[PDB]
């Protein structure tokens, strides 16, 4: 149960550990410059929040 | 199987949105990421070009 942009939008067991999960709103976009990039719209980091 | 071997290791040209003319180009130096969690004010950039 992992709500985006609040507490616990990821997860794991151990701070080590290889199964980390999340579900934070990531959007990519195609790119409107002419150059080579990502351009990625996020929801803001819950811990943060 | 972390290393220091920096010497096979290469600097690369980023492509970042502000510049000296105020419009993104291609800069031998690029901030990827910026870390401010220290208690002191103190920050830890991370540059495209090796120092």
């Amino acid at each position: 149960a992992m709500n985006p942009g609040a507490f616990g939008d990821i997860q794991a067991s151990s701070l080590d550990a290889t199964d980390i999960v999340a579900r934070t709103d990531i959007r990519l976009l195609k790119p409107s410059v002419k150059n080579i990039h990502v351009p990625y719209t996020q929801a803001v980091s819950g811990y943060e929040m | 199987s972390i290393t220091d071997d920096f010497t096979l290791t290469s600097p690369y040209l980023g492509f970042c949105p502000y510049c000296r003319h105020s419009a993104p180009c291609f800069s031998p130096i690029k901030i990827e990421n910026v870390w401010d969690e220290s208690d002191d004010g103190s920050i830890r950039i991370q540059v495209s070009a090796q120092f």
